[PDB]
This record gives structure tokens, C-alpha cells and sequence, in this order.
């Protein structure tokens, strides 16, 4: 009965018509519906990427007309605002494909969102404590391109007693256990691995090191500029070579096990070039 | 798969090998030793041209086709032994193998670059040179361990996806509710680096096995027709699991 | 300490800061961002000259005085915010800090040599150069862990004397008999070597924290006004326990 | 009542007149009895070594007259055929000494068997999987003579309750436990070591590395010839110096713990020189 | 009721008027009482050190008049004879301060004893086994001055049930547990650490390496002279620089964990210079 | 051994040492210190030609003879002390030792090569040079541990064949059914390499002990008269046990 078929792949929560995300869902879906006839269907169909320009959102369209809290919501909430755009894109593409098929089924895959051209440039030497889980932007060069190695995000588990195996959404590549199995009824446990079924999904990975430019503040002290890492996730990779001039926008998260001793790295969300 | 599909593939393979592969089978039969190893080379394009259904059944599950072709070769060996006129200078071998070669020139099967993660379970063809070379070593395959608390013996096998480790069984497949090294192979490890002429390139850890061991020279051009599979690692609590991409060889060439 | 002493320290601190520190408070208030950090510099000689009881209460327990002065600063900020005429270009900050400077020239407080073990819990002033420098890193302070078998949440903190480790509580402070990371800071590690001009000298491992991070250049003269404490190590059975002497900074200078 | 007194030192099995080894036993004992007056008694008495030539066995004597399966039995069975010759030598020497003493007691020690001059030369580059536990022959040089270190093969164990200690034949220097004790009666266990009693026996050891000759197949590739190890056991040692031309015949076994990852080495049984 | 207030800091034993140490206590206290008006009170008050000369004790005063066994008792008993002098100094200083205060309270701290100028020079190359726990004297140079690091000797523990925490005298910096708590009554345990209370006391430490002089025995063999370590404990440190000519007198103890494999080092008790 | 044999060996030893060794005993008695160490040198050829039974009883069990000779030396010391005329400049020592020298020139006792494995428990005489040298260290011998659940104390000793480790006893030798460090020695480790003049040679790890410590110079010719014994290692499951051959010295010479 859910209009959005790809609910399971997107937000993992029991469907209830009470969340405030719904209004943003209609806002984004209307904005995409009006501006829909300018995208090559094959490119999005193969590689999920909608290169939405932030200036268009800033232009005072329905995005701000329906809800005015867009910049604050984007900065404070990293994922709730970001994934709604992907949900809207998936829904509108599914509806268009269904209409086209009906005029003359549909299993469109995961599509990521890409919000670039972010104006306030929060350059380095100012990201220490406060900027944790806040969408920011940088500018620098690349010097330490590394090799590719896959990782898994949705590897499956075995089931106890009867069948009904599951594909528990394991978070950020850290092994855990499903102490509860929803299933129909009865006890959980079922702690066993089944790393052969097609339920397990994998994707690429990389790592980039950025050295920030000379900019200003020509201090005589020979302190080399600070460096912060990056992590490309999917549909990226081989997009940079040693020595460039790139602009990176992404969430700021905190690593572990460099023991409450951590560092700071940035999970990329869009890259440019020059 | 369906019951009839594997059978039909079997008759197609046996008919083809009987019609156009009598000579190599005859030479293989007329050889000394009993259980060393003996391969057979079969072309592809003619086989896929003869029937338009073998290709569809083949190029989505490169797993059952090789075993079915091996069984067809064994049945052909039994048939030719039964219908033989000079049973003096002959010997029967129970270790036969398949080797496919001669794939089409489709852009998605002659890839000159290493697949990243979207080619798992596919039949590919990579080209490159050789960098490193390991030592010849021997594995243990199957144990047939002692039967405990029940009667019928077990024939559990190893697992390639867990670095050849053995899992302890506890649920016996016995009909009732009751439930509780004269075998060897070969091994090697070779690394292939992509050529720069047709392009920094990365490398693959190609795993050789069985008769293909000791068939590569350090610093030569290769062309492998192998399947792509994944190798896991034992899980530690609250860490990042590690995976890798390897290429189990099914043929080889020394083209230069 | 007595109940009235901390209060009296509070009133004298707030009176002094309100009488001679309106300008810096005004500039701190008129700044962007809400919760980064904001320090205030206060002199010592004038404060100790104004009242002859603050110095005695200070230079034996240099732990409560800083917290009381911080509370006085917060109360002064509240009072100025309440009594404000232009509430448009202003912002409220809940993260303030104290910073004492300008100690007397007594021979026991301007020590040019590292104390051995008889100065623990005292306020000193050492001078030296810089040798090494660690990397900027982030700690976790307080957890507010999930409440088990009871209702009221717990606010247990960390321990500086145990290399920032957490002790598992079992005796709940609950009135009855029942008993069972959005927080971050800054960190650094600097080493100070005594100057040879005023004299082989040994070195101290000065620990920096909070806003003071990223304020030292390798090869410069410093003058730190910090407290001296001890850092232990987990105990092993039938061995010699290890200790060390560190210096938690409370101010810094770039005098050269 | 056993005619062969040294049964315990040799084959470890309850004496029953049903095994097929008996026929080979009298065949070997008759062959040795006929050809007995050509050996210096003192040399065999001190160092156990009977340098039997395989050509004499091939000459069609009673060895093949009684049983024709000698080459196949020797190749397929490494120990059953080999130790029967030692049994025959021990029995005939004991009988001769007893007769000599009676005409004018006997505690002759262990004597090894030595079968050399093996015709089919199974040179290297062909021993990969099949040749496991099969008697073969090689030819090569020696480059890596090592140092001597003893090992134990029959170290004794303690006994529980009453006495009757035992000298359990521990196999190939791998520690084990006698979960059962035959003794007269009652429970086993008795898991304790007694490494001081004269029941424990030790012998020498070594290790040699062989690089096979140039032979043929002058390939341009600079692949160094394959090398296989050797292990001299007893009454050998200091029989080779770096750089020789030696012929080695012995059983092919599989090592462990170079984890089902093993290699191949050869336990020597006879050495020659030139 | 004890005349000696500092009994707890000194000898740790229940006070009973039966030990033979009492007579030595009066002997030492009388000797110090006669010869008391030649010491600067401030120096002993701050840094506990009584530089007693052994020649004065040898001069046949009351020290030998009351008890003649002084040299043998000192050599055989390292601590019982040594700490009695410190107890006497503490008692006489407390009595003098009390009398001075009464004429016109007292918390005098720990004072160590210092007995120097020992005549029999038991030089090196002769301390192997017998000289264990015997007061001796040496002579040599210093080459390996090290850095200072504190240690704790009387760190406190937590208490069970009610209060009454304790300051168990942990021996020579080796962690142990108070399986018994004397307290008033009831059970012990209370195995918990309280390393913040002012009960814990810490002192300095160091380490010195001595190379013995050329002396005599000009052997042609190039064996370097033997070296023995030293350990300065308190109120010492920074008293030597690389390359001196010093005389050290102290107890000989046996280290551990260089597993019954130990070495020999000397816990210093007095240092001189030249 | 038989009860009378050890006694007879004792009388033979004490008679010989009293008849030809009064002077060395007198000098040993007239010395300072009480319990340091004191050896006695006794020749072999004269003792063996005096009686034809001591040699047979000696050269198959070189363990009891040394202890019996030590007891005979102690008894001789007691007798000389009792029959003394000047009991003023004398001192009694309870630590005496034996030292055999002057073996025959039989080919099997003057071996110039290291025995491989057939000489265990024999008295030999090897020659060689010195390569390495360890440091002087002190062992713990016997513990006399606290008596638990019973009364009579225990005097368990150490084991040389287990790298000087202690085994926990559980079966008390008590008559009933009930069953539950002021000691020091010396040590050293020296390595002897065979001479090439009288011949690559291998090396033996000669273990020195007690008074013999600090009696060797790196690069000198030695001639040791010691027993050969074996040193084991703790057992691990399903591995190859390790052994070694050492030579416990009983005398030494600086012949050059």
C-alpha cells in the first residue's frame, strides 16, 4: 500500500504516517517533478547520481516556499535531509517508467544523492571539536591516492528452526549480531554467517590525503599545513590523480582505533575538478 | 537448475567430444600411469554455433557446466574403452578435466582491465605479465573422519571461500533423528600486473591449481580464462572485515 | 572547605571581574558561533592586593578556585546579558574559562628547575624550550550510560590519573537500596627541555588541553603556569609500579 | 614360544599365526641362510647395516621363486616389506650365535635394512602429488649440510597405582599420550613423564639440501632447479661434505607446519658416493 | 604510653617490653644525648641525615661499654642495628623540641641514619655468593648516571563495610594485597586501590654503574673489570657526575627478573667524594 | 648399589686421603672465612693401582663416587680437628669438594672429538678453545617450603634436567595417609670449539658451576674432565621435542 516501493532499501523504519519527513518528501518530489525533463535516463539508470545544484534550491523555488528551513536542516541533519532527495528521485523515476510501460516490471536500483556547489567555504585549521557531524566544504590538493579494496554493508545471516533468512543492515562495516529476529514469532539467536547468498552486497572503497593550499598567514614557522583524510564510497574511484585542485563536500565523522583515542576524517559526498 | 537441462547439456557435450575429439582421447588412453592428471582442450565457438541453447545455459552459471562436461568426458571414456579392439596397450584413467578456450570478441568478455566489484561469478579473460611466484605446496582435500555415535560415514569437503578451513558439523543428514590423509592436490600463487603498453596499474593474485602448476615463467605474457571469486577472513569482534578479489584459473596460454 | 569560603571567593571574583573586565566580556559576547570556547585573562597581583584572604585560600588548593572563578564569570555574563540595551548583535556562550597570570617574584614560585617529587598539588612556573610535538586528537568525556535496573540516569566522569579510563560503577547513589558520543574535547602532547644558558638537563612531558591546542612552535621559548599532578599505570602482580610527573597547563606565553 | 625373540623391538602387534607376512619371512630367512658366509660379524654386530644388492634379488632366486610380487610389494608397501628383511637378519644372527655358544646369553641389538642399487631413476621435476609413500630413487648434489641434534623415539611414561611402567613407542618424535594402558587390569590415564629411566632411547639426526644436476632441457628461463630435503636418521651422519655426487634412495613423506599447508621431503634409507 | 611517639613510622611491630633491641635503644640514645650539642638543627629538620662517624663508635665509648657486640651485630644484622640509631635520633630531637617549647605541637618527620667511614675495604672480584645481606664497603668510579623517576612505598588501600582506611607498608615497590585487615573486628578483603589520598608517600630514585679501578693484578688477559650497580633512594640524587672517585657503603641485596635467575646490586646507604 | 660397596669405597677414600693428603687439608683448615668454598685435588692413577675394585665401581656410575669421596673428606676433617694440638689459629669449614684428575691414556677416555649420542653418563676428557662467555649469575637451590596440612617440613631439591625448575609435590612420604630464600650458588656458561690443528668443527655448551666460576679467559686452551648429561625442554602438544648435549664440569686445567 506504500506509494514508495523502495522503502526497505531507503529509510529503515516501520511505515507510519506521522513523521515530519513526509512534508519534505512532497516538497522534493514536486521540485523534481517540475524539473524532470532535462536528465539523461540511461546515466542515472546505470550509475546513481543526481548532480543537483544548490543555487537552484537557493533561488527561492518551492523548496523554500513550502519549508524555509533548508540550510539549517541540511547543516544540522546530515542524513535525514540528504536521503529524502534520493527517495524522491527513486519515486519519480519509478512513476515515469511505470507510466511509459503502461502507455505502450520495474526494479530500479539504489540511487545516491549529490548536492554540490556549497557556498560557505569552511577551510581547514578550524575543524577541531565543534564540526562533528556537520555538512561542510573544503578545498585542497591530493597527494596519496591508494589502492582499491571492497567491503560489505548488507551481508546476510542464517536463521534458526524454520527458514526466513534475513539481510540485517550491518552499519559501516563493523561486525555485529542480530540478537533479535523479528520474523513471525519465537526466539532469536540464529547467530551464523551465510556469506554466499546473493543477499550480501559489496561496493568499492579508497582513501585520499589532502594537503591544504598556501592560502594566507605566511608565518615564518616551518609548520607544514594540516592534512585530513577522505573516503570515497561508491560510483567514485579513479576520479583523481596525484596533484590536482579539487573541491570536496562531505560529512565529518570520527574514526576509531587509530582506547578512547580517535582522529577526524571526512566521508566524501561530491567531488569536482578543474 | 531444472532436471532436464543438465542432462541435455550432457548429451550435447558427449556428442561433440565424440564427433570431433577422438584423436586426443585415444592418445590420452594410450599412456602410462593411472591417476596422475590428464586434460582435454575443447574449442568454444564451434560448440556455441552448433546449438543456441548451450550458451545461455553456460554464460550465467560458470559452475555446473564444467562438472557436466567432465562427466560427459568420463562417459565417453567408458564408451570408447568398451568399444575397443586392442585391449593390450591401454590403461584407464579416472582423473579427467575440462579446459574451455576460444571465447567470442564481445567487449564485455575480453576486458583488458581488472574488474572492481561488479564481476563476481562471471567468465572473463585478462591479460598481463608476471611479477612474483610462490613455491609448490600440497593441500589436504576431504577427510572422511571417524564416525561417532552413528554408522554411515561422512564425506564433508573443504571451502575455498574461507582459506581452505574445515567447519565442524553437528547436524547429521541421517534419516533418523540421530546426530552428533591419503588425498592430495597441488597449489601455487602467481601475481599478474597489467601491461602499460595498452593503458599506474594494479595487480591481481591469480590462484593456480592442479595440473596448471609449474607452467609460468617470471617475465612472460599470459592470457588466463578464469572465474572470479571472493576470499573472506575470520571475523573479529567490532572491526572492519577484510575481503579480496582473486581469479581461479581454468586454462592458460603462453602467447607472446 | 567551609560553605561560606567558596561563596566569598565567588563574590570577590565576580566583583573584581565586573569592575575591571567589562570590555573583554563585551567583545566575547559580541562574537559569532555558540559553543566553541572563550577564555578570559585576569591578573593576579592586583586581585591579591585588593583582598588578603583570596591568596591564602588560593595557594594551597589550586583546584576549586578555578571552578569558582568560572562560575563567577558565568554569573557575570548572565548579569550583563540581562542588563543589555542592544539585544540584536549579541550571542550567548556557555563555555567560558579562567586563566591566571602575573604571579609574585617569590623564589618558590618562579622555579627554573623541574621539581623532583615534593611539589604535587602546587602552582608553579617553569621555563624552557620545545623539543617534540604530537598530533591533534579528540577524547571522549562522560558517557551517561544506559540506566539498568533503576530509573535515574548517571553522569559518571573520567579520571585523569588513570590515563583517561572508565571504572565500572556498581554501588548506585540511589536513595533506596537498589543498586546495579556527542561529547568531545581536544588534546596534545608537548615536551619542554630546560635551557642551558641559566644552568645535562632533563625534560618534562607537559600536557595541553582545550583551547590551548595548536599554540606552540617547535623551537620557541615558553613560560607555563600549570599545576603538577601524577599519572599512574595499571597494576601487574609482583612487579614495580611505574609513575611519572606531568604538568597540566592553565596558561601559556610566547615570550621571547 | 615365539621363534623370533626380537618381536617387540620389531613389528608391534599381538603374535598370531595368520598374517601373510610369515611367507615373506621364511623366504627372506632362507635367502639369508643360504648366503650367510660372506659377512663380517663384528661390523653388523656394532652398526646395524646389511648392504643387500637389489640385483641379487632380481636374479630370480628363491626370493622371486617363492613369491613373485617383490618389486610391486616393495614400491607400494614401504615398511611391511622393508622390516621383514631386518627380522630375518636378526633371527639368523641370533640362531648362529646360539649355535656357536652351544657348541663351545644373546642380546643382539636393532639392525636396520639397507636396499640399494635401484634401477628406475625417477629424477626430480616429476614428484608432485602421486609419489606419496612410494619407494623411489634420485641423483644430485649436496650444498647445505647442517649440525647434529638428537631426538627421542621411545621415551617412557609413568604408571598409576601399582608399578609396571611402559615404554610406549611414540611415533616420529611427536608427543602423544597413552590413553589406554594394557597392563594386567583396571584403569589407564597415568599421564606423567619419566625422562630419566634407561627405557628412553635416542639417536642422531641431520638435514641435507639437494640441488638436482643440469641434466637436460636447456630452457632459456632462469628458473633454478627444484630442491628437495633429506633426513638422515641413524648410523649415518658425517657421510657427506658440501659438494658431492650422491645417489639417495628413500621413502617420500609429507612434512607439517612449514593449517593444512605442507611440503615434501624424503626420509633417506641408503646413501652412496663416487 | 609509648615514650617513642614515632613507633609506627619506625619498626612495625606490636609494642612489647621484651625485645632485646631496647638495651641498644638506651645505649644509642645515651650516646646521642651526651654528643648532641654539635649539630645544626635546621639541616636535620629538613633533610634527615645524621653523618655519624664510625671511629667515634670504635673509640670505646658507652656504645661498646654497654654492649660489646657492635661490629658483628652491624655486619650480620642490616636493619635491626641500623634503624635503632634513627629511632634514637628521632626520640632525642622530639624531647629537645618539647623541652624548648615548654620552657617558652611536634611532628618531626622521618630521619634516616648514615654510618660512614668503614675500615675493612671488601673490594670487588670477591662478592659472589656469601656476601648476601651483609654490610660492606667498596671503592670505584661512576660512568652511567641515569634519569630520575619516582616510586611509592606506602600507598594506601580502600576499606570494607565501615571506614577505617589503612596505609599498609608495601615492601620495596612490589604490589601486594592485605588479605587481613586488623581494624576492630570482622572480615578482611577490601582489595581496592585509593591512589589519591595523602596517605600515599613517594620518593626519588636513580641508578649508577661502577667500574672498579685498576688496583693490581696486571693480568695480560683483556677482561674488563667487573661492574656492580647501585640504587640511591632518598635525599641523595644529583650527587655524582660521570667520572669521579667515590666510596660507597651499603647493603648487598639480590635483584629479580633480570625464573630463578637473578643478579647482585647494592642499595646505597652513604656516599662520599674527593 | 649394595650396602657394603659404598662403605668400602668410603674407607678406601679416607685411608688414601689421610695417608697422602695431610698437607693440603692442614692448609685448608688454617684459613679465614667459614662457609665460602674449598676444593681438594686428588690423583687417579695411584688410587686405581692401590686397589683393583675402586676403578670398576667408579667407571660405570660417575655419580655416587664423588659424593662418597666428599663424605670421606668431611670425616677426615672431623678426625684431624679432633686430633689437633693447636686449636687457636684454626677454623672449621663445612663446604668441601672433590676433584678427580690424572685419568689413564685409554683411547676411549681421551677423546678429542665430541660424542654424538652414545656417551651419556660416562666420564670423558675433551680439549678445545673458548669462544663465548656469559655473565656471573646466582641460582636458588632448595626452598624448604611452608608445611601445609601436616607437620614435618619438606626438603625437596631442584632438577638439573629441566632447566632448574621446581615440580609441585602432592604425595607426601609421611608415614600416615595424610598428604597434600637464604640459599645461593654460582653459575656460568662457556662454549668450547674443537681445535683444527688435530683435525669444520662443532661446539659444546659446557656448563660451569660453583667454585669453577671465573676461571676461564676468552681465547685459551682448556682440558675439562666432566660428565655428559642431557637437558630437556617443556613439552608442547603435537610438536617435535628438543634436546641438547651439555658437559657438567668436575675439574679444569689451564694447560697451554
Amino acid at each position: 500500500f506504500i506509494p514508495y516501493k523502495g522503502w526497505k532499501l531507503y529509510f529503515s523504519e516501520v511505515y507510519s504516517d506521522s513523521s515530519p519527513l513526509i512534508e519534505k518528501i512532497q516538497a522534493f518530489e514536486k521540485f523534481f517533478t517540475r524539473h524532470i525533463d532535462l536528465y539523461d535516463k540511461d546515466e542515472i539508470e546505470r550509475k546513481g547520481s543526481i548532480l543537483v545544484d544548490f543555487k537552484e534550491l537557493t533561488e527561492g523555488g518551492e523548496v523554500t516556499n513550502l519549508i524555509p528551513d533548508i540550510a539549517t536542516e541540511l547543516r544540522d541533519a546530515p542524513e535525514k535531509t540528504l536521503a529524502c532527495m534520493g527517495l524522491a528521485i527513486h519515486q519519480v523515476l519509478t512513476k515515469d517508467l511505470e507510466r511509459h510501460a503502461a502507455e505502450l516490471m520495474v526494479n530500479v536500483p539504489h540511487i545516491h544523492a549529490r548536492v554540490y556547489n556549497y557556498e560557505p567555504l569552511t577551510q581547514l585549521k578550524n575543524v577541531r571539536a565543534n564540526y562533528y557531524g556537520k555538512y561542510i566544504a573544503l578545498r585542497g590538493t591530493v597527494v596519496r591516492v591508494s589502492n582499491i579494496k571492497p567491503l560489505c554493508t548488507k551481508m546476510a545471516f542464517l536463521c534458526a528452526a524454520c527458514g526466513e533468512i534475513q539481510s540485517f543492515p550491518l552499519p559501516d562495516g563493523k561486525y555485529s549480531l542480530p540478537t533479535k529476529c523479528p520474523v513471525p514469532v519465537c526466539r532469536g539467536r540464529s547467530f551464523t554467517a551465510l556469506r554466499s547468498s546473493p543477499l550480501t552486497v559489496t561496493m568499492d572503497w579508497q582513501s585520499i590525503k589532502i594537503q591544504e593550499l598556501m592560502s594566507d598567514d605566511q608565518r615564518e614557522a616551518g609548520r607544514i599545513p594540516r592534512t585530513i583524510e577522505c573516503e570515497l564510497v561508491h560510483d567514485l574511484v579513479d576520479s583523481c590523480v596525484p596533484g590536482d585542485t579539487v573541491t570536496i563536500t562531505g560529512i565529518v565523522k570520527v574514526s576509531n582505533a587509530e582506547k578512547c583515542m580517535f582522529l577526524l576524517y571526512i566521508e566524501a559526498n561530491s567531488i569536482s575538478n578543474s | 537448475m531444472n532436471s532436464d537441462q543438465v542432462t541435455l547439456v550432457g548429451q550435447v557435450f558427449e556428442s561433440y567430444v565424440s564427433e570431433y575429439h577422438k584423436n586426443d582421447i585415444l592418445l590420452i588412453l594410450k599412456e602410462r600411469d593411472e591417476d596422475a592428471h590428464y586434460p582435454v582442450v575443447v574449442n568454444a565457438m564451434t560448440l556455441f554455433e552448433t546449438n543456441m541453447e548451450i550458451g545461455e545455459y553456460f554464460n550465467m552459471f560458470p559452475s555446473e557446466v564444467l562438472t557436466i562436461f567432465d562427466s560427459a568426458l568420463r562417459r565417453s571414456a567408458l564408451t570408447i574403452l568398451q568399444s575397443l579392439s586392442q585391449p593390450e596397450a591401454v590403461s584407464m584413467k579416472q582423473n579427467l578435466h575440462a579446459r574451455i578456450s576460444g571465447l567470442p570478441v564481445c567487449p564485455e568478455l575480453v576486458r583488458e582491465h581488472i574488474p572492481k566489484t561488479k564481476d563476481v561469478g562471471h567468465f572473463l579473460s585478462v591479460t598481463g605479465t608476471v611479477i612474483r611466484t610462490s613455491l609448490v605446496k600440497v593441500l589436504e582435500f576431504e577427510r572422511d573422519y571417524m564416525c561417532n555415535k552413528c554408522k554411515h560415514v561422512f564425506v564433508i569437503k573443504a571451502d575455498f571461500e574461507q582459506y581452505y578451513t574445515f567447519c565442524r558439523p553437528s547436524s547429521c543428514p541421517s534419516l533418523e533423528s540421530c546426530d552428533s590423509p591419503t588425498r592430495c592436490r597441488d597449489y601455487q600463487e602467481i601475481k599478474i600486473q597489467e601491461q602499460v603498453q595498452r593503458l599506474i596499474p594494479r595487480s591481481m593474485k591469480v590462484i593456480l591449481e592442479d595440473d596448471l602448476v609449474d607452467s609460468c615463467k617470471s617475465g612472460d605474457d599470459l592470457t588466463i580464462y578464469g572465474i572470479v571469486m571472493q576470499r573472506w577472513k575470520p571475523f573479529q569482534q567490532d572491526v572492519r572485515c577484510e575481503v579480496e578479489i582473486v581469479l581461479k584459473a581454468n586454462y592458460i596460454q603462453v602467447n607472446n
